[PDB]
């Protein structure tokens, strides 16, 4: 039921830090996951859990919370980063379980 | 008629015009069952004739029971050991059963050697206890 | 590597019927719950089904609730998404995904399969 | 309510005084069983219970200990050992409309006669013939619930009867509702009349060392004199002698 | 809304003993240092319990799965439990445990009991599914999965939970006695902190009352609730769930017995004789004592309780014809009154009151509620 708000679009100057955030009501009292959709790829588990990185996924990936807010950092904006990124939370609200997901953020190099 | 007891097979003759047998007057003995004309006597299923012989509490907690007049072989047939909790299926026979002209005594050790009386079980049977440490008669 | 391969995805008219099959390899199948995220040509992601782990149980998103059907086969290790009724917005592109959660209240999709195009021609 | 799911309200933390229903309402039936209805203004009562629903005319002698009949063993069964009041007055002018009231039901059939104090709303197809029914109506498969169908010219036994039963408890627990008595003075260390919570006597009081639970009112070593009472204002516990000194 | 779990594959029973656990408090007069005999329904001394742990771990893959199953209710149940985090929540009561009867749902969540009486339609595998919050973990949200829909509901209760917060060896001793007699539920419960003891330990707790509760329903079955801390979409290979079930719950069922309580000083149950225990208990209540002198004693019995009921009558098929004595068109004059001999038929006066209202029905030399088992010899209308 409840939307997470998550902006279009951020440019970043590469060598830099890049913040991406997306704030919901319910963020701050259930956890929230990070994908990484390159264009023409799947998309890929990133962060998961608001600050926990699986294996595979380059160290300069980042992510914590912040009450409403989570955010997913990167430290250094390399070029390979150019892609889109989404956000997810589970809604128990409903009778059954569901899974909702953000707009996307465009991400430029 | 509403009880509860139990039933056994009678060989006494009822009159046609004859429903209920009362030879005391104050408790139905006998019947005529309604389907079969078999004639039925009821017993009451409380056999309220056995005696515990114990020592003091402080002493023990085991105990020997005297099922008065009775045979040692009708014991459980007497007492319904079948419906009992498995406890009393312990002195519903069992090694140390003792037959005596008063009753069936089960729960004591019979002993060929004689003492003096304390606890007067009766007919000339005497129990006490002596040694472990256990119940003898 | 654990890998979905999916298939089964083509052009079609809208209110005719259309199966997507994805395959699994490479893990315990059976063990893992599955669901399916269909993205909207210049859209976000989206949720629409779900089946449970031996596939006793199984949701769908109110808007394409009762339209779809889902079912998987433990014994060919294949995911199934079995289409009735298409519509004009039902193109996307329909990714099979596996639960990754062993909690009760959260729960979010570590492997992806490729992806398969699933067109509605007006 | 209808007499196949009877209404029970919890009445608490009030007075008890039925003098003020002498003016409004006019009682063709009162009956208490377990109590006097003199010795009622005088007691104090622990919980009560209001079991209310409409009969007929006919059907009020059902609502007693003991009874049997249609409300008596499908729809509203008292214990054997109740301690209540059934109160009950004819509400033709209420009930009762022209045409036929329909709005009441009752129990034609069950399987088992109901045990006491239960409440069975369940609107399932009575099987009476060997036939299962299969859950639709038909012959040997009746509808348990049928209407009253009240209407202002029937006859007295067929008019609308109001019947609420109060269901008490006496003299074993913390009471909440008591009667229109007004309380007086307490007179420590001297003989006197008292009447704690409805316990009447006549002894002397002390002042007591014992501990009562939250859930205990009364205190009884021998279980046939009451020995130590809560006094209902102060929470102190008071232990009763009897005033009689016969030790001479 | 409702999950569809696995088949519960029927495991078979396993049994425990209880050692003098289930006696609660009978009455509310305070009694101090007296020794009062009571005959109710008490949990027999040493009984073989049925005991289930919350969750099983027996299939050779490794499965886990609620051991929930539906049990009886034969006139009386002692629940124990023995756990450590929370994951038994309540149970429910009924006859057919769904729509068409009235049901009894209790469920303890975090906050609260909830005691509601209405039409549910349970599923066939109850349970709270419970999430820890992401930054706090004090408390645990609760999803209730209880039944489908609820229906004509006539009890509402609201109370501070029955069951504690168990938020690593701490397991505790919830024991609670529920009863269902002229339509009051009685709940009896005590809580006690356990020690290593892994089955029900041995000693003696009394039950204080908690709540009774005017239900007003038939209650013949009975279902546990459990909470689920793991996925059913995705269940773990393993320690998802609390540890393969080392929490365990343990359900007696009542029996009629004569019990002596003795009461101390303070008021409190501290000691208890089962009378068809062993004789030495007999002895013991027919001397009202908990200490016996040397020697013989007669004693009474206590031993034997009547558990089938036989009814004998005679071959007689036909209804007797109370529509040819009520329903006749014409009756006869007081002065000449019509005498009628009613023989060889079936006296069902159930059939009368389908039409018929009598407004006076009085008996004398028999009571109206004895009149159905009873066997005539000569009836004259
Ligand atoms: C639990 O299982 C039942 C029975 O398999 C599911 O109910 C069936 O759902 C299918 C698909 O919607 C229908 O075709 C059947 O008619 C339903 N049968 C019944 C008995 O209702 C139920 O949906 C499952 N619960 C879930 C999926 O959570
Ligand atoms: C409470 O509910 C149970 C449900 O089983 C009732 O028991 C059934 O009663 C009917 C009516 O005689 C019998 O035909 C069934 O064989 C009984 N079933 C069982 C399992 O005993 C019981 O009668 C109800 N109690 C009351 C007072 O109505
Ligand atoms: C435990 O359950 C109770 C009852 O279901 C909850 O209490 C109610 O909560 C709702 C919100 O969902 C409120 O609108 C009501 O006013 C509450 N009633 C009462 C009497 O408190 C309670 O919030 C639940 N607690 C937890 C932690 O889930
Ligand atoms: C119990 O709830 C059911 C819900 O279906 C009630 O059934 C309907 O109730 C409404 C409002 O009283 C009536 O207008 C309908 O005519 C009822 N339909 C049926 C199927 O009877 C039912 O009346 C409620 N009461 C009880 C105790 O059964
Ligand atoms: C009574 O009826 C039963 C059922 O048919 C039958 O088995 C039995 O023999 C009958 N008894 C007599 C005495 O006719
Ligand atoms: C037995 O009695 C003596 C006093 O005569 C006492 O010291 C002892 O503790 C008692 N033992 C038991 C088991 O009651
Ligand atoms: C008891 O039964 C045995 C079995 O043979 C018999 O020898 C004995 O005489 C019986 N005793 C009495 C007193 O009937
Ligand atoms: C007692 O006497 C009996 C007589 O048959 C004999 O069998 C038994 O062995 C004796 N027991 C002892 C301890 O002497
Ligand atoms: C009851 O009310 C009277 C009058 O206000 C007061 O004096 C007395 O203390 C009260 N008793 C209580 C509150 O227990
Ligand atoms: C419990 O069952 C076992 C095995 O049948 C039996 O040995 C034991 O005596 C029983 N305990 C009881 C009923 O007290
Ligand atoms: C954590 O839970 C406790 C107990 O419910 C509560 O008092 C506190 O406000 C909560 N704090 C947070 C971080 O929500
Ligand atoms: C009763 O409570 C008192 C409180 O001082 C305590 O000393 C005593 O041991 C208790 N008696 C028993 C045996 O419960
Ligand atoms: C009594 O006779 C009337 C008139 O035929 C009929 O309507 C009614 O159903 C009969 N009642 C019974 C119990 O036979």
């Amino acid at each position: 039921s409840y939307e997470l708000t998550q902006p279009p679009s951020v440019s970043v100057s590469p060598g830099q830090t890049a913040r991406i955030t997306c704030s919901a009501d319910a963020l701050a009292k259930q956890y929230a996951y990070w994908y990484q959709q390159k264009p023409g790829q799947a998309p890929v588990l990133v962060i998961y859990k608001d600050s926990e990185r699986p294996s595979g996924i380059p160290e300069r990936f980042s992510g914590s919370s912040s009450g409403t807010t989570v955010t997913l950092t990167i430290s250094g904006v390399q070029a390979e980063d150019e892609a889109d990124y989404y956000c997810q939370s589970t809604d128990n609200s409903g009778t059954y379980p569901n899974w909702v997901f953000g707009g996307g953020t465009k991400l430029t190099v | 008629l509403t009880g509860t007891g139990v039933l056994t097979e009678s060989n006494k003759k009822f009159l046609p015009f004859q429903q209920f047998g009362r030879d005391i007057a104050d408790t139905t003995d006998a019947v005529r069952d309604p389907q079969t004309l078999e004639i039925l006597d009821i017993t009451p299923c409380s056999f309220g004739g056995v005696s515990v012989i114990t020592p003091g509490t402080n002493t023990s907690n085991q105990v020997a029971v005297l099922y008065q007049d009775v045979n040692c072989t009708e014991v459980p047939v007497a007492i319904h050991a079948d419906q009992l909790t498995p406890t009393w299926r312990v002195y519903s026979t069992g090694s140390n059963v003792f037959q005596t002209r008063a009753g069936c005594l089960i729960g004591a050790e019979h002993v060929n050697n004689s003492y003096e009386c304390d606890i007067p079980i009766g007919a000339g049977i005497c129990a006490s206890y002596q040694t472990s440490q256990s119940i003898i008669a | 590597q654990v890998q979905l391969v999916e298939s089964g995805g083509g052009v079609v008219q809208p209110g005719r019927s259309l199966r997507l099959s994805c395959a699994a390899s490479g893990f315990t199948f059976s063990s893992y719950g599955m669901h399916w995220v269909r993205q909207a040509p210049g859209k976000g992601l989206e949720w629409v089904a779900v089946i449970s782990y031996d596939g006793s149980n199984k949701h769908y998103a109110d808007s394409v609730k009762g339209r779809f059907t889902i079912s998987r086969d433990n014994s060919k290790n294949t995911l199934y998404l079995q289409m009735n009724s298409l519509r004009a917005e039902d193109t996307a592109v329909y990714y099979c995904a596996k639960d990754s959660g062993y909690n009760y209240g959260y729960s979010w999709f570590d492997p992806w399969g490729q992806g398969t195009l699933v067109t509605v021609s007006s | 309510a209808s007499v196949y799911a009877w209404n029970r309200k919890r009445i608490s933390n009030c007075v008890a005084d039925y003098s003020v229903l002498y003016n409004s309402a006019s009682f063709s039936t009162f009956k208490c069983y377990g109590v006097s209805p003199t010795k009622l203004n005088d007691l104090c009562f622990t919980n009560v219970y209001a079991d209310s629903f409409v009969i007929r005319g006919d059907e009020v002698r059902q609502i007693a200990p003991g009874q049997t009949g249609k409300i008596a063993d499908y729809n509203y069964k008292l214990p054997d050992d109740f301690t209540g009041c059934v109160i009950a007055w004819n509400s033709n002018n209420l009930d009762s409309k022209v045409g036929g009231n329909y709005n009441y039901l009752y129990r034609l059939f069950r399987k088992s006669n109901l045990k006491p104090f239960e409440r069975d709303i369940s609107t399932e197809i009575y099987q009476a013939g060997s036939t299962p029914c299969n859950g639709v109506e038909g012959f040997n498969c009746y509808f348990p619930l049928q209407s009253y169908g009240f209407q202002p010219t029937n006859g007295v036994g067929y008019q609308p009867y109001r019947v609420v039963v109060l269901s008490f408890e006496l003299l074993h627990a913390p009471a909440t509702v008591c009667g229109p008595k007004k309380s007086t003075n307490l007179v420590k260390n001297k003989c006197v009349n008292f009447n704690f919570n409805g316990l009447t006597g006549t002894g002397v009081l002390t002042e007591s060392n014992k501990k009562f639970l939250p859930f205990q009112q009364f205190g009884r070593d021998i279980a046939d004199t009451t020995d130590a009472v809560r006094d209902p204002q102060t929470l102190e516990i008071l232990d009763i002698t009897p005033c009689s000194f016969g030790g001479v | 809304q409702c999950v569809n779990l696995t088949t519960r594959t029927q495991l078979p029973p396993a049994y425990t003993n209880s050692f003098t656990r289930g006696v609660y408090y009978p009455d509310k007069v305070f009694r101090s240092s007296v020794l009062h005999s009571t005959q109710d329904l008490f949990l027999p001394f040493f009984s073989n319990v049925t005991w289930f742990h919350a969750i099983h771990v027996s299939g050779t893959n490794g499965t886990k799965r609620f051991d929930n199953p539906v049990l009886p209710f034969n006139d009386g149940v002692y629940f124990a439990s023995t756990e450590k985090s929370n994951i038994i929540r309540g149970w429910i009561f009924g006859t057919t445990l769904d729509s068409k009867t009235q049901s009894l749902l209790i469920v303890n969540n975090a906050t609260n009991v909830v005691i509601k009486v209405c039409e549910f339609q349970f599923c066939n595998d109850p349970f709270l599914g419970v999430y820890y919050h992401k930054n706090n973990k004090s408390w645990m949200e609760s999803e209730f999965r209880v039944y489908s829909s609820a229906n004509n509901c006539t009890f509402e209760y609201v109370s501070q939970p029955f069951l504690m917060d168990l938020e690593g060896n701490f397991k505790n001793l919830r024991e609670f006695v529920f009863k269902n007699i002229d339509g009051y539920f009685k709940i009896y419960s005590k809580h006690t902190p356990i020690n290593l003891v892994r089955d029900l330990p041995q000693g003696f707790s009394a039950l204080e009352p908690l709540v009774d509760l005017p239900i007003g329903i038939n209650i013949t079955r009975f279902q546990t609730l459990l909470a689920l801390h793991r996925s059913y979409l995705t269940p773990g290979d393993s320690s998802s769930g609390w540890t393969a079930g080392a929490a365990a719950y343990y359900v007696g069922y009542l029996q009629p017995r004569t019990f002596l309580l003795k009461y101390n000083e303070n008021g409190t149950i501290t000691d208890a004789v089962d009378c068809a225990l062993d004789p030495l208990s007999e002895t013991k209540c027919t001397l009202k004592s908990f200490t016996v002198e040397k020697g013989i004693y007669q004693t009474s019995n206590f031993r034997v309780q009547p558990t089938e009921s036989i009814v004998r009558f005679p071959n007689i098929t036909n209804l007797c014809p109370f529509g040819e004595v009520f329903n006749a068109t014409r009756f006869a004059s007081v002065y000449a009154w019509n005498r009628k001999r009613i023989s060889n038929c079936v006296a069902d006066y159930s059939v009368l009151y389908n039409s018929a209202s009598f407004s006076t029905f009085k008996c004398y030399g028999v009571s109206p509620t004895k009149l159905n088992d009873l066997c005539f010899t000569n009836v004259y209308a």
